[PDB]
């Protein structure tokens, strides 16, 4: 009779801010798991946050390659794809030179994803 | 009411995974399980302020050392676990954490305990302690130690003994509410 799996440790990191534990079911559909994220850290607009992984991969959750995901991992919260592409599109024609080459450099280096593109 | 990050260290084989695991689990086990790294949220609340415990586990590996270091400045607090009686012990410290500490942030509240104190009871560490020809830290010297690296108040807990260990966090809470000038 095998122990129950239903509770697993993951941490979940932030740029300059230390991280927070809950425990995550990939069962439940991804709307769940943000809404339970939502509620747990109070934190509104649901449709402004996504989970990635930041191992070397450093791509986001996706349905048929979730398995990757694995007790004791680094794993740090970013910002929704959404929001990611918009400030891009904004900065596509910014006033920085540097604010486009660390734009195109990010969008060359996170443009491995297909359903994103 | 205001949470503070936190960042637990200590030095090479001391039991930190015990520790641990004592922390998720409520036991005390003498296996020795290799961790790489562990971070524990715990909601705790002290006279009336609530400030969660952001625990970080360390490893003292020389792969790591760029990953242990990333987060070394702009530390708020520590809490460093160390042998009473290794004069190695004593010499690493002074060589690598004070100093640094001192320098970089001179307002950083620290908090020092010391460990390996629960052996007296075994005679075969004062047998492998004494064909060496090594006497333990006389206690003015570490009491000098103590006051000489810019601590308030110098405290220990037990942990196989399960003593003072919520009152040296609490103590520790309270030298951060008031401080120094």
């Amino acid at each position: 009779m095998p122990p129950p799996a239903d509770i697993v440790k993951v941490a979940i990191e932030w740029p300059g801010a230390y991280p927070k534990l809950m425990e995550i079911d990939q069962k439940k559909p991804l709307s769940a798991i943000i809404k339970e994220v939502c509620d747990g850290w109070s934190l509104a607009n649901h449709e402004y946050f996504a989970l990635q992984h930041a191992d070397s991969s450093n791509f986001y959750i996706t349905e048929k390659n979730r398995n990757e995901i694995k007790n004791g991992t680094i794993l740090r919260l970013t910002t929704s794809p959404a929001q990611n592409a918009q400030q891009l599109h904004e900065r596509i024609q910014s006033s920085s030179m540097d604010a486009k080459l660390e734009a195109l450099k990010d969008l060359a280096s996170l443009s491995r994803d297909v359903t994103f593109a | 009411m205001q949470s503070i990050k936190c960042v637990v260290v200590g030095d090479g084989a001391v039991g930190k995974t015990c520790l641990l695991i004592c922390y998720t689990t409520n036991a005390f086990p003498k296996e020795y399980i290799p961790t790489v790294f562990d971070n524990y949220s715990a909601q705790s609340a002290v006279d009336g302020r609530t400030v969660n415990l952001n625990l970080w586990d360390t490893a003292g590996l020389e792969e790591y050392d760029r990953l242990r270091t990333l987060s070394y400045p702009q530390t708020n607090v520590f809490v460093i676990c160390f042998s009473i009686a290794s004069p190695p012990s004593y010499e690493n410290v002074r060589h690598k954490w004070h100093p640094e500490v001192c320098h970089h942030c001179p307002d950083v509240p620290i908090l020092l305990v010391g460990t390996k104190k629960d052996l007296r009871a075994q005679p075969d560490t004062l047998r492998r302690l004494k064909e060496q020809g090594q006497a333990p830290i006389t206690p003015q010297q570490g009491q000098a130690l103590a006051k000489q690296i810019h601590a308030v108040r110098y405290l220990e807990c037990s942990a196989l003994q399960q003593d003072g260990v919520k009152e040296v966090f609490a103590e520790a809470v309270r030298a951060v509410l008031n401080p120094t000038p």
